[PDB]
């Protein structure tokens, strides 16, 4: 997992 | 020597384009769309661009040295303007029945402009790259 992909994951999350 | 590049097999290229469609679709049905909804196409266009960072993260490797620090750096812009467009989501969801509600829906429209736009940007650096690459072998 790259740093991009983590930090985007983390802006999803907060939206499921 | 100034065509188009070959689109075919481009992975960059298809979830740039996806993701500038959802932005547009985002867009085109904001207006109508009751406050339910507005997670509904948020999160789609965070999908695309989930896809995106997918795509250029596995491209990078294969890219010349010099250019991965600001395709990632355009990448982390992408994340910011996502960011961005998820807070003024939740500032048009928690003003749907106040006098807040179309500004936040206009700043919703803003943000979401300015994810497409950074995207196009994305796409031209990954060209770049690519061509650079082509000149090294």
């Amino acid at each position: 997992k790259t740093s991009a992909a983590a930090q985007l994951d983390e802006l999803m999350a907060h939206l499921t | 020597h100034m065509a188009n590049l070959d689109r075919t097999d481009d992975l960059v290229y298809l979830n740039v384009m996806e993701l500038v469609r959802a932005v547009l679709e985002l867009k085109n049905e904001l207006s109508q769309l009751p406050p339910e909804g507005y997670v509904v196409v948020v999160k789609n266009v965070g999908l695309t661009l989930r896809k995106l960072i997918g795509s250029v993260d596995d491209l990078l490797p294969s890219l010349p040295s010099s250019s991965r620090t600001e395709i990632e750096g355009t990448q982390k812009l992408l994340n910011k303007d996502l960011a961005e467009l998820i807070n003024k989501m939740r500032l048009a969801q928690q003003n749907a029945v106040t006098s807040l509600s179309e500004e936040a829906k206009r700043q919703m429209l803003t943000a979401s402009h300015t994810l497409a736009v950074d995207a196009k940007n994305l796409l031209d650096a990954v060209d770049q790259a690519k061509v650079l690459a082509n000149l090294a072998h």
